């Protein structure tokens, strides 16, 4: 096992509510957070993980917690409905990582984006080497849609690493009919 | 919705306590726990509290961080070691609030509906009493707003209860009990007058405030009005109270005819003891 | 006007009110009946006395001059307080 | 403890004085040739080294301080310390200085009472501005009362005879919390005014002494008139004798030392006088303070002069002869016949010497006698009190 | 230490200092004295009342220990600012009832004082051949000092509060 911590960053925008990701797209990111907390039961129950989103406010109602059984429950009515703030998603998600229990576990973030965001790359660069010098790798997994191929959060897998901590993975939208696991079959298989 | 509050010092200083606890270790902001209260009438009680952990950065004051789970675990213990209480609100130490506090009191209104804030002061020197209560209803607006939603603020006080004194009229071993004959009437005077009458020059510079700046709610819906209630007196020159003379005349009578009267008799009182027991003294003395 | 007057006659409120003197009277009970006024019909004189009002809009003159009357009290009330507490002063111990 | 170190420190006080043999006498009572119950056959050791070379060094600077450099704890170096800083008055040692605070490096048990102590008597009536800061801006981040007791009568035991010299700084103390600065503030105005009847002490001295709410503060205010009135000591019993009808044992406690210290080279029979109802007092412990105060009074007193000296012998007697006094009456009645017979009528004590200049081994055994409610030995330094009437 | 707290909840209001802590000393300490506490000097200035008859009945092996109530410098002074400064007056503006504690101080004066100047009837010489000295000025003196001193304060508020 690996000792990490990883935030789960929904979306409750307005544009994840339609079926051309599969028969829900509430149900697409649904099924997502499904096999992050069932991949986080696969790996170190020691580890946390907590619920947030980046769209019409910063919504912690679970803890970062080992429990996952609540958050199955906290699925429900999620209601996807707002406007999208990913840029204070980042750093409201790492103080809730500087709000943890323990040292040992690593800090590798996964992030939901569904919409079009209004984050300068400046923005995002001040988080990006604020993360180099936080220690965290991010791979973030593109909903919804902003672009077909997204480029301020390339920009930040950019900024983000360099020659060892390429842990930020960012798997673009395809924003036409692709699956429901399709999707989440490649972090699942690289993160 | 809440009338006032019955607040005993006891949780006050179960906020000193926790403020003790976060003075050694790096403070960003301030204090954010929890208040928990007795709610009977539309009056409040409140009998003890405690707090949770909470940071916050500035950039967009929408980063602010409590622990639910924490917080219903030990409401959980406290009630049931006392199914009397239950949370009522909050409470935060820097007495000037922000406007993240909003999205504090409406994500803790879910518990219950309701949850009045207390402002405090770990170093008061200048206030008159900390426990502050406000209330988030909503008038909606003049013009309307789309969702003008205010803290309204209700009246206060420090509660009382009984034998909850016990340590505290014994630790503070200072008090001049029962004053009433001395000095303690011309402290009321020296502080309802200067602390006052400063409240009410801020107030006139607040009017300033108005003169040079104040177009934002200038306010001309409950200011004038509740001056108004003061402007029951115009209190201009030539005094207008030819009708009041006899009035305070009346006001010196009786007190002054129990004046002459009692304290004639008090010089009867001292006189005869006095010189009987004198002359023993003086005469007797050798 | 100045503060209040006290006691105000039929020819101020007839001729603000561009009506005759018989019809006062029925102006000040008519405003007992509205009930924005506590008034004591004073009209022994037709000199009508005064009680709280409802206020009207504070003008910004108004807001200067109610500065003007309002601080005379302020200031003035909080001097001879200061007065009365320096001859207070003498026995505090 | 004590009984550790009262019977090893009671050799030295039969040894004051004995310059030479103290090695050679001791040699089984080094530190180390004696194994303690924990610290105090090898602390009393040093302690009645000190004493033997009390004011009159030697190598009791050097071998001294290097046998408490050279010892293990904190819990040995006090008596070593004492006697250090008694024989290093003038010799301007810096380690006295330097690592006692950072030996404590934020409080002791008692040696950081020691600590002061120490760094008091080589820095007497100095206007230590190195130790003003370094005691007076170190006693207020601690808790305990020992540690804080203690640096007071260090900070009272820096200042003395000033006059003028320090009585904003006492105000400062006085300003203070409760139990510490001001009851400094009362000892370091009882030792700065020593031998003069300034009438500026009085005033904060008898209102601290009544108008406050903390009790032994006030019982210290009250011992200060005997540190402040030894050289007309004829105005005290007059006004104690008011004071002696206190509300509390404090300040009647005080009162019957006042009578005491102010007065115990003389036989005046009006002090006696009034220590006699005291001495007839419901509480048990004010009576045996002015047991103790009276034996102070009667010192080399012959018969003939005021006859009240059979009488108290007698009275001593029967406190001792009988159980159901108080528990620390014997400790004081033993103690009253020790000081009643010290040296066998041959020594007196006199915090002024005739020809004006004072005795000031008097008055710093006066102001060390009075705390006995930890470090005993603050009785053991009444030999320093003591006069080559010859 | 393992130190016990004792306490009954029904006492006084300001004053008692009801709690009661302990230490109970073992039994395999019988050869040796018990409880030496090295100097026996601050315990002998604990041992004030010898308090609890029936706990000094229990002295067999146990002790009560000293409990200052000690100073909270962040605490206390603000502790003081919350008693009086919400206690005199509450906003200390507020009473700076009257009119009916006229009657009722005449009644508790006047009917107190009839009896109060009887004994001078029975006042006589032979000094201690009369046996009944009570003061009768209490509660004449300072009832009405404080009653019409501060009334006519009161009579002062329209002065003082009115210009």
């Amino acid at each position: 096992m690996v000792l990490e911590s990883t935030m789960v960053c929904v979306d409750n925008s307005e544009y994840m509510r339609n079926g051309d990701f599969l028969p829900t797209r509430l149900q697409a990111q649904q099924d997502a957070v499904n096999i992050v907390c069932h991949s986080k039961t696969r790996s170190n129950p020691e580890n946390n993980v907590g619920l947030i989103t980046l769209a019409n406010d910063c919504e912690v109602l679970t803890t970062l917690t080992p429990d996952t059984g609540r958050i199955l429950s906290k699925l429900h009515t999620v209601q996807p409905k707002g406007k999208i703030t990913f840029c204070t998603g980042i750093r409201v998600a790492h103080l809730a990582l500087k709000h943890r229990q323990g040292k040992n576990h690593k800090m590798r973030i996964i992030a939901f984006v569904g919409s079009p965001v209004e984050d300068n790359e400046k923005d995002l660069v001040k988080l990006a080497k604020r993360l180099k010098k936080e220690k965290v790798n991010v791979d973030i997994i593109n909903f919804g849609e902003e672009e077909v191929n997204t480029e301020k959060l390339t920009a930040f897998v950019n900024t983000l690493n360099g020659k060892d901590g390429t842990g930020s993975h960012l798997v673009t939208v395809p924003p036409g009919p692709s699956l429901a696991d399709a999707l989440i079959s490649s972090p699942i298989l690289a993160g | 919705a809440v009338q006032k509050v019955v607040v005993h010092p006891l949780v006050l200083l179960s906020v000193v306590d926790h403020f003790n606890r976060i003075g050694k270790v790096g403070n960003q902001k301030r204090v954010v726990g929890v208040l928990l209260g007795s709610w009977q009438k539309k009056v409040l009680d409140v009998s003890n509290s405690f707090a949770v952990p909470f940071d916050e950065d500035d950039k967009d004051d929408s980063v602010w961080f409590l622990d639910h789970d924490y917080l219903e675990n030990m409401y959980g213990m406290f009630k049931k070691v006392n199914a009397r209480e239950r949370i009522v609100g909050w409470y935060h130490t820097g007495p000037k609030l922000h406007k993240n506090d909003i999205a504090i009191n409406e994500l803790m209104k879910r518990y219950c509906p309701n949850s009045v804030l207390v402002i405090i002061d770990v170093k008061p020197k200048d206030l008159g009493l900390p426990t502050e209560a406000y209330i988030s209803v909503e008038e909606v607006h003049d013009d309307g707003t789309p969702t003008s939603k205010t803290f309204e603020h209700v009246t206060s006080e420090i509660g009382a209860e009984e034998a909850e004194e016990v340590g505290v009229e014994h630790l503070l071993r200072d008090i001049k009990d029962t004053t009433v004959g001395t000095l303690s009437q011309r402290i009321t005077n020296q502080v309802h007058g200067l602390k006052g009458l400063n409240s009410k020059l801020l107030d006139i510079r607040s009017y300033l405030e108005k003169v040079a700046t104040g177009k934002l709610p200038i306010n001309h819906q409950i200011i004038y009005q509740l001056q108004d209630v003061f402007n029951l007196l115009p209190d201009v020159s030539l005094q207008e109270f030819v009708k009041a003379f006899y009035l305070k005349t009346n006001d010196q009578m009786v007190v002054v005819y129990l004046a002459s009267l009692i304290r004639s008799v008090v010089a009867l009182h001292n006189l005869i003891n006095n010189k009987i027991a004198n002359r023993d003294a003086e005469k007797k003395e050798g | 006007r100045p503060a209040n007057h006290r006691q105000l006659t039929f020819e101020e409120i007839a001729k603000s009110a561009k009506i005759t003197v018989n019809e006062v009277e029925l102006l000040v009970m008519k405003a007992l009946s509205v009930g924005l006024v506590k008034g004591s019909i004073d009209e022994v004189d037709k000199r009508v006395h005064m009680t709280w009002v409802q206020p009207r809009v504070l003008d910004l003159q108004q807001i200067k001059g109610m500065k003007d009357r309002l601080e005379f009290w302020c200031t003035d009330v909080k001097s001879m307080e200061m007065l009365v507490e320096h001859q207070a002063h003498d026995i505090l111990t | 403890n004590w009984a550790k170190f009262t019977a090893t420190a009671s050799l030295g006080v039969i040894h004051k004085g004995h310059e030479k043999e103290a090695l050679q006498l001791m040699a089984t009572y080094l530190p180390k040739d004696t194994s303690p119950g924990s610290a105090y056959q090898e602390g009393g050791g040093l302690y009645a080294l000190g004493l033997i070379h009390a004011n009159h060094g030697g190598d009791i600077i050097d071998y001294l301080l290097n046998q408490l450099k050279n010892a293990s704890n904190d819990i040995v170096r006090h008596g070593g310390s004492l006697g250090l800083g008694l024989a290093a008055m003038g010799t301007a040692r810096q380690d006295v200085y330097d690592l006692l605070k950072t030996n404590l490096y934020q409080d002791d048990a008692v040696t950081g009472e020691a600590a002061g102590l120490a760094l008091g008597l080589v820095m007497l009536g100095s206007k230590n501005a190195q130790a003003i800061e370094d005691m007076v801006g170190y006693a207020q981040e601690t808790q305990h009362e020992k540690i804080l007791r203690g640096l007071a009568v260090g900070i009272a035991l820096v200042m003395y005879g000033r006059m003028e010299e320090a009585d904003a700084l006492i105000e400062s103390l006085c300003r203070d919390k409760d139990p510490i600065l001001r009851r400094s503030g009362m000892y370091t105005v009882a030792m700065a005014y020593c031998g003069s009847g300034n009438n500026k002490a009085i005033r904060r001295l008898l209102h601290v002494a009544v108008s406050d709410v903390n009790d032994d503060v006030r019982r210290a205010a009250v011992e200060s008139l005997g540190f402040i009135l030894f050289r007309t000591p004829e105005q005290c019993p007059s006004v104690v004798s008011l004071l002696s009808e206190s509300y509390n044992p404090h300040v009647r406690y005080g009162a019957a030392m006042a009578l005491g210290i102010c007065c115990a080279g003389t036989g005046n029979k009006e002090a006696i006088n009034l220590l006699e109802p005291m001495t007839n007092d419901p509480v048990n412990y004010v009576r045996q303070g002015a047991l103790i105060a009276s034996a102070l009074i009667m010192i080399q007193q012959t018969e003939i002069t005021c006859p009240k000296v059979n009488q108290f012998r007698q009275l001593y007697s029967k406190v001792i002869n009988d159980k159901h006094d108080d528990v620390m009456a014997k400790f004081g009645a033993i103690l009253a016949q020790g000081i009643l017979d010290a040296g066998g009528h041959n020594v007196t004590i006199s915090l002024q010497s005739r020809t004006g200049h004072t005795h000031m081994p008097s008055v710093v055994g006066v102001l060390v006698f009075t705390q006995f409610w930890f470090w005993f030995p603050l009785s053991h330094f009444l030999s320093l009190a003591y006069t080559p009437t010859c | 230490r393992a130190v016990a707290v004792v306490v009954d909840p029904i006492q006084s209001v300001k004053g008692k200092v009801v709690i009661d802590a302990f230490r109970l000393i073992n039994a395999n300490m019988m050869v040796l004295g018990h409880e030496p506490r090295q100097t026996t000097s601050n315990l002998g200035h604990l041992n004030k009342p010898s308090i609890q008859a029936l706990i000094h009945g229990l002295n067999r092996h146990y002790y009560s220990i000293t409990i200052n109530y000690r100073k909270n410098e962040l605490e206390q002074k603000m502790l003081l600012n919350l008693h009086k400064k919400s206690w005199m007056e509450g906003l200390t503006l507020q009473d700076y009832v009257v009119k009916e504690m006229l009657e009722l101080a005449k009644n508790y004066n006047k009917a107190v004082e009839e009896e109060d100047k009887m004994t001078p009837e029975q006042l006589a010489i032979k000094n201690v051949g009369k046996q009944d000295p009570k003061r009768h000025l209490e509660e004449h003196v300072d009832v009405l000092m404080t009653s019409n001193i501060v009334q006519c304060l009161a009579a002062m508020l329209d002065t003082v509060v009115f210009k």
